[PDB]
């Protein structure tokens, strides 16, 4: 999971 | 004819329309933006999904801010007379109101303004769908137990 | 005899105003994953706003972040449908  | 109702967009033109997918994965080092691992999965999923809806899909990868604006300009001036709708999917970094090209940001308003009812007459009255996978800020939703 | 120049746009945002949007490096983004699944399952059945509402529910209920960083762990996401459409939109016809 990663943020944009 | 019998009674008619007009509650639904006309979607039986000869073509469903364009689906432009802009897939920005790799950004210029000078921007300091991280690569977007997993976006190719998204771009392929969308390509297949909109292919099955009978859209003319174009996948574009790693576009600069200048390339994004020119692509939107060019696409808005194509012949849409035989097309029911227009779809554009943006996959990139962003913040509120903004999407990033590989070398810097683009105002979302700049992109969509090309398709305004008065500036793109062959999409007047036709649905123009913008699908945006991008941050809108830096807040995090902590959620709440059900 | 005229329509607003802003009419007939639909903005399907992955996340609420002001918020991060979540992407999984293996599976793709939560929103696009869910959008494609719901289009595949319902495009021959539901009006587009009702499809996008199913997307909202899928993202809201089935996804939660996992991070070694406490700041980014156990977080949630709701997409944001923004409709200036003037009619119902069905991807099928006839
Ligand atoms: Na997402």
């Amino acid at each position: 999971d990663e943020v944009d | 004819s019998g009674i008619s109702l007009d509650n639904s967009y006309k979607m039986d033109y000869p073509e469903m329309g364009l689906c432009i997918i802009i897939n920005n994965k790799n950004f210029h080092k000078s921007t300091g933006m991280t690569s977007r691992s997993g976006t190719d999965v998204d771009a392929a999923n969308l390509r297949e999904t909109f292919r099955n809806l009978k859209y003319e899909v174009r996948n574009k990868n790693d576009l600069t801010r200048e390339e994004i604006v020119e692509l939107m300009r060019d696409v808005s001036k194509e012949d849409h007379s035989k097309r029911s709708s227009f779809v554009c999917v943006l996959l990139s970094h962003g913040e509120e109101g903004i999407i990033f090209g590989t070398n810097g940001p683009v105002d979302l308003k700049k992109i969509t303004n090309f398709f305004r009812g008065d500036r793109c007459r062959e999409l007047t009255g036709k649905p123009k769908l913008f699908i945006i996978q991008a941050c809108r800020g830096t807040e995090l939703d902590c959620g709440i137990e059900t | 005899h005229k329509i607003p120049v802003e009419a007939d746009f639909l903005y399907a945002y992955s996340t609420a105003p002001g918020y991060y949007s979540w992407r999984n490096s293996k599976d793709g983004s939560w929103f696009i994953q869910s959008l494609c699944a719901m289009l595949k399952q319902y495009a021959d059945k539901l009006e587009f706003m009702h499809i996008l509402t199913r997307v909202n529910r899928k993202v809201a209920t089935e996804f939660e972040s996992f991070s070694f960083d406490a700041t980014f762990h156990a977080k949630k996401q709701i997409p944001c449908i923004v409709s200036m459409l003037t009619k119902e939109l069905y991807f099928y016809h006839h």
